[PDB]
């Protein structure tokens, strides 16, 4: 959710240090996405 | 014509060797890494 | 509804696909090789040993893919979509049995991994195979992908299916001057290699062997193979009375001249013209040191012991060359297929493994050798896991082969290149659109005429559209919607089975034979030439459709020369149709119900014989009609379907028949760049240039064939309205023009995913590189120059992100670069950073990144931009049909027609593209659409078929429009009754590669190249474009001198030389340098390139001196 | 992707038949043009849409983050 | 580096909007360069036996699937000894092993000396003995540290069944660092203590597995 992060497989939330794992908790899976922020955007539909 | 420096058909064959000048055939460089990037003539001559 | 021959024959090119799938071709191949090639290949070499321990040897056994011996398919492997966001290999371990000798009492077997195959999608041994909609999801990757390719480094790849001239039989060729070259060239195996024979002069004909020394008489050979006769000699070559008779006594003239009896003389007149043995092994040298070589010299074909059989092989070769030597014409040309035989994925991938595994093995002796060179106390120890050290140049080796495009092969040193690709993803279309291409090679160079036609035997066996102009190396043609490779069969049992027909041995024969029917040939290897030439083929192909040996093992005819032909070559093209049976088809028409129930499956009309494959020679002497219509008893076969001429891609063209070639040519080669859905995996998966459609749609009309290959379930294009006319005069030559507010409401609005890959990796230094930043001035905010990521320092989902400025931030060490000691204290915090920027013409968004790592454990972040570019002006529509156009002004709203129901005509074309060009498929087809949006259907008129055009206007007219689609209208601008009534009605229309916005690049002033410090290259790297020599002689003819003081001047090197009158040559600052001097220089301009020439030059040794002159004073 | 909320012509809002349409495909077997003749779409220009545009995202949905 | 010509700024940025690419300090408004220059598209004593010492190195390194990387990183160590002259009076392969077990060491990634001496008849007091020597004459010091969490990965790998094992290995952990808090950590193999843990948690898992399967 608002956390850093989603797994690929697994889909589920996690939060990094630096220089830590790859691997999330959950999943024996390795490679994850970044989760999109709470920051505002803007388009203009035209 | 002999006038001078042609100073006769002693010249045609190599007694000395002009060196290509760095700027004509550099050696690629770095970029980006300990990658260097050699050049022929630099290495053919380098090796004569 | 009762079952109808109109209609029945169309279920079963689709019930032929069901099951056999449409790449086969990749797939069977590597299929077979799973299980045939390596369970022999090893069982080629099974044992090795050193010169050394005379007890030792290491025994091969097993070969497997995937399976430990735990459960039957592999457990588990890494799931192929997701590696291909690692860019890792898409790879199966080799598991091996090998049971050997180490030390007394072991002879011990395990399971062993020589190292990773590079698998296949949809293979045997993949993922997906036998995987349902759930494995698929679960497993995320889309189920549309055909498969058939590689994947490796997480990039795509296909081995191209590389067709190759047909190895192994006699090929003769006439030619002007010369005495017409013949060959056959031999490869089974072992030495691949190659014999030309030719007349050398006037009658006076010998052997060029390039194993043998040179020039050997023939008739004289033929003495030495074996055959003595000197009678028949010639009256086998030769003939009965006719001509030949004269022709060629004169080779015996002078083959009498010399010697006879060839047991020593001639024999040893080989073994004593030829090359040596080579050192060792030349205890043979004898007058029998060539009779073993005279078996193998130049066939591995025949050999055996006694010589009648290849003897009369090598006499049959005289034959035919003298024959057409008497005459030109009546020889072969290398046009028609049967003399150019393909040869599909599966087997090269052994011919190049064999060998890699073979050099393995050969130093894994030397492996061993240094165990046993020392013998310190007792040393077995199996020495095995050595093999993991001396693995993987197998596998890894491998993979870098198949991503080069080059393959070495260290067993003939002969070595071929650009045998695979990229996989081209533009569309869906493209995907399998580059699969099932064919290149082509050798052909000598290239302006020999022979590599140009298209020839009438290419009928039905490879696309009649699409042959594109991308020559260069090769000759791109493709196979047709269905077209079976047949693989090799096996000998033996067609041999003495032709024998079961009683046909007779050649030693049993009379001598003078050729008179007598015509002949019989294995794979172009002649036995007994049996009497009774129909009825015996009558019988064999009845046993073929019948009891045995299905598919290929095909048999023709031929009367010209005398013979008949059965092969069981493999890597042959074979297409499927109907027999007739007698005077109709062998089907009686109710037997598609008893398809069409459900219970026949296919090839049950092969097995209970209906129909089968067939071969260009084959339906050479074969006799078929097109329709059922047409059917007479005299016929033999009759195709299934017309539409089946035309490929895959070519399948698109809708009415392809009421087109010119020309336009089907461009439109099949333009079709594979159109943009659209890709696959239903696809924002899982991440491209470096991976284009889309916002909205796609169907096409309104329907080829038979896109139901086929599921095409319209990803639709790739607009469907359209459009008028033909010339409205708003920037019309003209192709170019379209569209409706503003309709883009505006959306219309072919596209998003191109790109991506940036970057690779972080560590440092021999210990010191990993760091992706650190946001930097954030006066705690206002992250810089603009910056900015723009998040807290992390990373670019930001879903962002507006703008040229110069930073999506990530990579930086390494300075002191990185550099020799690392274990002597330190406190900073690496040094970092050279160089966060890549971010350039482009326009804003750009961020939706997805990636944070993930390889097999070799290092961090490593491959991420993608999105942005939707509005199809604006410039860019490039296509009809589907052949019109390659550009859109032109774009129209407000207003203007352009309405009519009664104000529909707007979206894209208005141009008149003109039409009648000139001559393309009416377009134009017809439009009628069609009209009419399908009526009754409201998706619309047949497939090649040759489909919807007929008389019905359609009935179709209309109830609704009301003309029976043509044309209509009236009213001015866009003016508002008025049009003049003249417009045909138009909905199309569809799609959009290509070569979007304006990339294409278009200037230059002010760009970087200069380190060499001759000018314009670097090329757009990409920066600007600045090319005036070669035939543009530049131009200018010439108007005289202009300052466009070129200008032009290859100033603005290409602006550059002075400082040169001295005495000794001219090229010094700089205060020197001539030869002289010493600080004097007589004179500084001057000239091209930065030719000081470049000068200095070159007197580089070497050359003095191009100058003298110079006043400008002024006269 | 979706129904688009206009045709490229007309712009007559094109989304809420999509819906509708297909409920009145699958259940009540009818023609395509007679169902769109009493669904309201008297000019074809508007009718391709409906009788066009595969209606992918839910094959989409497939892949979707959480599966 | 290098400062305006004349308004004295030393901070340079390099515009590359427009394509030219043309470099300016803030401070002045005049470049200081024209369109800058870009690229374009074995007898010794010691060196042949460097070409021989990647060579076996390289070859025996991945063998074990070690990094690429930390193999290069070895091989300079190899020269580093080369030049102390520790290369002279012993066995290459107790040299060319301790070299690449340094680096490893060093990198602390997963991999056991006895474990990575296993490729031979090493008694495995040859290489320690070695390695050990070789540290004599090296004042690297402190870096090669050690802990189970490293190995109970790549054991895992080779212990199969499902991922279960996974969240077992978590169990593993806390119990290992707790086992370490202990103080029965010391004095002993990293690998028995760590498949001592594995054990412990798998028969937290309710499996049956062996002591054989274990020490494999
Ligand atoms: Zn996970
Ligand atoms: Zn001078
Ligand atoms: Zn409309
Ligand atoms: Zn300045």
């Amino acid at each position: 959710a608002t956390l850093k992060y989603i797994c690929a497989e697994c889909s589920s939330k996690l939060s990094l240090s630096r220089t830590d794992a790859v691997r999330c908790k959950d999943c024996g899976h390795r490679i994850l996405l970044k989760a999109r922020t709470k920051r505002l955007v803007q388009f203009e539909a035209r | 014509d002999a006038t001078v420096p042609s100073g006769r058909p002693e010249t045609y064959i190599w007694r000395y060797l002009p060196a290509p000048p760095v700027c004509i055939r550099p050696s690629v460089m770095m970029q980006d890494s300990p990658a260097s990037n050699e050049d022929d003539l630099t290495v053919k001559l380098t090796e004569i | 509804d009762e079952i109808n021959t109109a209609q029945d024959k169309w279920h079963l090119l689709p019930a032929f696909l069901k099951v056999k799938g449409l790449v086969k071709q990749h797939l069977d191949s590597f299929n077979y090789f799973v299980d045939t090639d390596l369970k022999k290949i090893i069982k080629a070499n099974q044992l090795i040993l050193s010169d050394v321990d005379p007890e030792f040897y290491l025994k091969y056994v097993d070969i497997r893919v995937g399976k430990k011996s735990s459960s039957s398919t592999k457990d588990y492997l890494t799931p192929p979509h997701e590696c291909r966001l690692r860019d890792m290999t898409y790879s199966a371990p080799i598991y091996v049995d090998i049971e050997y000798t180490r030390g007394r009492n072991i002879i011990m077997h395990k399971d062993v991994e020589i190292g990773r195959m590079p698998i296949m999608l949809r293979s045997n041994k993949c993922i997906l195979y036998d995987a349902d909609e759930s494995k698929m999801a679960k497993l995320n990757e889309c189920p549309l992908d055909p498969g058939g390719y590689f994947i490796v480094n997480g990039t795509e790849k296909v081995i191209l299916v590389q067709e190759q001239l047909s190895k192994n039989r006699i090929i003769v060729e006439a030619d002007e001057k010369k005495g017409i070259v013949q060959a056959s060239v031999t490869s089974s195996t072992h030495e691949r290699k190659s014999k030309t024979y030719v007349i050398t002069k006037n009658g006076k004909i010998y052997l060029k062997h390039n194993s043998i020394a040179e020039e050997i008489p023939i008739a004289i050979v033929l003495k030495a193979c074996g055959i003595l006769s000197d009678l028949e000699i010639m009256q086998l070559v030769c003939g009965n009375d006719s001509s030949y008779q004269d022709i060629f006594a004169v080779n015996l003239e002078e083959s009498s001249k010399l010697d006879i009896y060839t047991q020593q003389q001639a024999l040893e007149y080989i073994g004593a013209k030829v090359k040596t043995m080579r050192r060792q092994k030349l205890t043979i040298l004898q007058e029998g040191i060539e009779a073993i070589a005279t078996t193998v010299i130049a066939h591995l074909t025949v050999e055996a012991l006694d010589f009648r059989e290849k003897a009369l092989y090598i006499a049959m070769m005289t034959r035919r060359v003298v024959m057409a030597m008497y005459n030109p014409k009546m020889i072969d040309d290398r046009d028609y297929v049967g003399n150019k035989r393909l040869e599909l994925a599966g087997q090269l991938i052994s011919l190049l493994f064999e060998d890699l595994f073979k050099k393995f093995n050969n130093d894994f002796k030397l492996s061993i050798d240094k165990v046993l060179k020392k013998p310190n106390r007792a040393m077995e120890y199996d020495a095995l896991l050595s093999i993991n050290v001396h693995s993987n140049n197998i596998t890894s080796g491998l993979n870098r082969a198949i991503s080069t495009g080059n393959w070495s092969l260290k067993r003939f040193k002969m070595e071929r290149a650009g045998v695979t690709h990229v996989l081209s993803r533009l569309s869906y279309i493209s995907a399998l659109g580059m699969m099932t291409r064919i290149s082509s090679q050798f052909e000598k160079s290239r302006k020999v005429s022979g590599p140009r036609a298209l020839q009438p035997s290419q009928f039905g066996m490879l696309c009649t559209a699409d042959t594109p102009e991308g020559e260069a190396c090769g000759l791109v043609k493709n196979l047709a919607l269905m077209t079976h490779i047949t693989t090799d069969d096996e000998e033996e049992p067609i041999k003495k089975l032709c024998y079961v027909l009683g046909v007779e041995d050649i030693t049993l024969i009379d001598s003078a034979s050729l008179h007598l029917n015509y002949g019989v040939y294995l794979n172009g290897t002649l036995i007994g030439s049996i009497r009774f030439p129909t009825k015996f083929v009558t019988q064999f192909r009845h046993l073929r459709r019948t009891g045995k040996v299905s598919e290929f093992i095909s048999i023709y005819s031929n009367s010209h020369q005398m013979a008949v032909h059965i092969a069981t070559d493999g890597g042959r093209i074979c297409r499927p149709l109907i027999i007739v049976s007698d005077g109709q088809s062998r089907v009686k028409d109710i037997h598609l119900r008893k398809l069409l129930d459900g219970e026949l499956d296919f090839d049950d009309f092969l097995k209970l014989g209906l129909v089968e494959y067939l071969d260009v020679n084959e339906e050479n002497d074969s006799y078929i009609a097109l329709y059922e219509k047409d059917i007479v008893p005299s016929m033999t076969h009759l195709e299934i379907e017309p539409f089946t001429i035309l490929g895959a891609v070519a399948g698109l063209i809708p009415y392809p028949h009421h087109n010119q070639s020309p336009r089907n040519t461009y439109q099949c080669a333009m079709g594979k760049q159109a943009i659209g859905a890709i696959a239903y995996n696809q924002f899982k998966r991440i491209d470096t240039l991976l284009y889309l459609m916002t909205y796609p749609q169907q096409p309104m009309v329907k080829t038979k064939t896109i139901e086929l290959i599921d095409y319209d379930k990803l639709p790739a294009g607009q469907n359209a309205t459009v008028a033909v006319m010339s409205y708003s005069g920037y019309d003209i030559e192709d170019a379209l023009v569209l409706n503003k507010s309709s883009i505006d409401r959306g219309f072919g609005r596209c998003e191109t995913r790109r991506k940036t890959t970057t690779v972080l990796k560590r440092y021999a230094n210990h010191t990993q590189d760091i992706i650190g930043g946001m930097r954030v001035d006066e705690n206002g905010d992250p810089i603009w120059q910056h900015q723009s990521l998040g807290p992390d320092g990373l670019g930001e989902v879903g962002m507006k992100v703008q040229s110069g400025q930073i999506y990530i931030n990579k930086s390494v060490p300075t002191n990185s670069a550099d020799a690392p000691n274990p002597n330190n204290v406190n900073v690496q915090t040094q970092y050279r950073e160089a966060p890549v920027i971010y350039r482009g013409p326009e804003p750009s968004h961020i939706d997805q990144v990636m944070m993930s790592v390889s097999d070799n454990d290092q961090a490593l972040i491959k991420v993608l931009l999105r942005q939707n570019r509005r199809p604006e002006l410039g860019d490039k529509f296509s009809s589907r049909h052949g019109q390659k156009g550009v859109c032109g002004i774009i129209v407000k709203q207003e203007d352009m027609p309405f009519n009664d129901q104000g529909i707007v005509p979206d894209i208005i074309m141009n008149p003109h593209g039409f009648p000139s060009r001559m393309t009416v498929g377009k134009m017809i087809e439009l009628i069609s659409g009209k009419a399908g949006v009526l009754n409201g259907t998706l619309e047949y008129g497939t090649c040759f078929g489909g919807s007929k055009l008389e019905d359609m206007s009935k179709i209309l007219v109830d609704q009301g429009f003309n029976y043509s689609g044309k209509d009236m209208l009213y001015s866009g601008i003016t508002g008025e009754c049009l003049q003249a009534y417009i045909f138009f009605g909905p199309i569809y229309y799609q959009k290509l590669k070569h979007m304006v916005l990339d294409k278009m690049h200037a230059r002010a002033r760009g970087p200069r190249a380190v060499l001759t410090r000018q314009p670097t290259e090329g757009r990409s790297r920066d600007g600045g474009l090319r005036l070669g020599e035939m543009e530049r002689d131009c200018v010439i003819a108007y005289g202009a001198s300052q466009l070129l003081l200008e032009r290859l001047m100033i603005s290409s090197d602006a550059f002075e030389v400082d040169v001295c009158d005495k000794c001219g040559l090229m010094g700089y600052s205060g020197w001539c340098t030869t002289c010493k001097s600080a004097e007589n220089i004179i500084k001057m301009t000239i091209p930065y390139a030719a000081k470049l020439l000068f200095q070159e030059l007197l580089s070497m040794n050359i003095a191009p001196r100058l003298r110079l002159e006043d400008i002024f004073q006269q | 992707m979706i129904v688009p909320v206009r045709c490229f012509s007309c712009g007559k809002v094109v989304g809420d038949k999509w819906e509708s349409y297909l409920n009145l495909l699958q259940e009540d077997e009818l023609d395509e043009g007679t169902a769109l003749s009493r669904l309201g779409l008297k000019r074809y220009c508007c009718r391709r849409m409906i009788l066009t545009h595969v209606d992918l995202i839910e094959k989409f949905l497939r892949y979707n983050p959480l599966e | 580096m290098p400062v305006c010509k004349n308004c004295h700024g030393t901070e340079f940025e390099r515009d590359l909007s427009n394509a030219n690419n043309d470099l300016v300090c803030k401070a002045c408004g005049v470049v200081s360069e024209d369109n800058p220059i870009v690229s374009e598209v074995a007898l010794e004593s010691r060196e042949a036996t460097l070409n021989n010492a990647r060579r076996k190195l390289r070859a025996v390194s991945y063998a074990l699937h070690i990094p690429e990387y930390i193999t290069d990183a070895a091989f300079q160590w190899y020269k580093l000894a080369l030049a102390n002259n520790f290369v002279q009076g012993r066995r290459s392969q107790n040299v060319i092993a301790s070299c690449l077990y340094v680096a490893c060491r060093k990198e602390k990634t997963h991999h056991m000396l006895i474990d990575f001496s296993s490729r031979l008849q090493v008694s495995v007091y040859s290489i320690g003995a070695t390695f050990l020597k070789m540290v004599k004459k090296l004042h690297i010091t402190e870096l090669p540290l050690a802990d189970p969490s490293l190995f109970i990965q790549h054991f895992a790998e080779k212990l199969d069944l499902a991922d279960k094992k996974i969240k077992v290995v978590k169990d593993a952990v806390k119990l290992a660092q707790r086992m370490s808090k202990d103080w029965m950590f010391e004095g002993r193999r990293p690998a028995g203590i760590a498949g001592a843990c594995i054990l412990l948690a798998c028969r937290m898992n309710n499996l049956r597995r062996t002591h054989t399967e274990i020490v494999a």
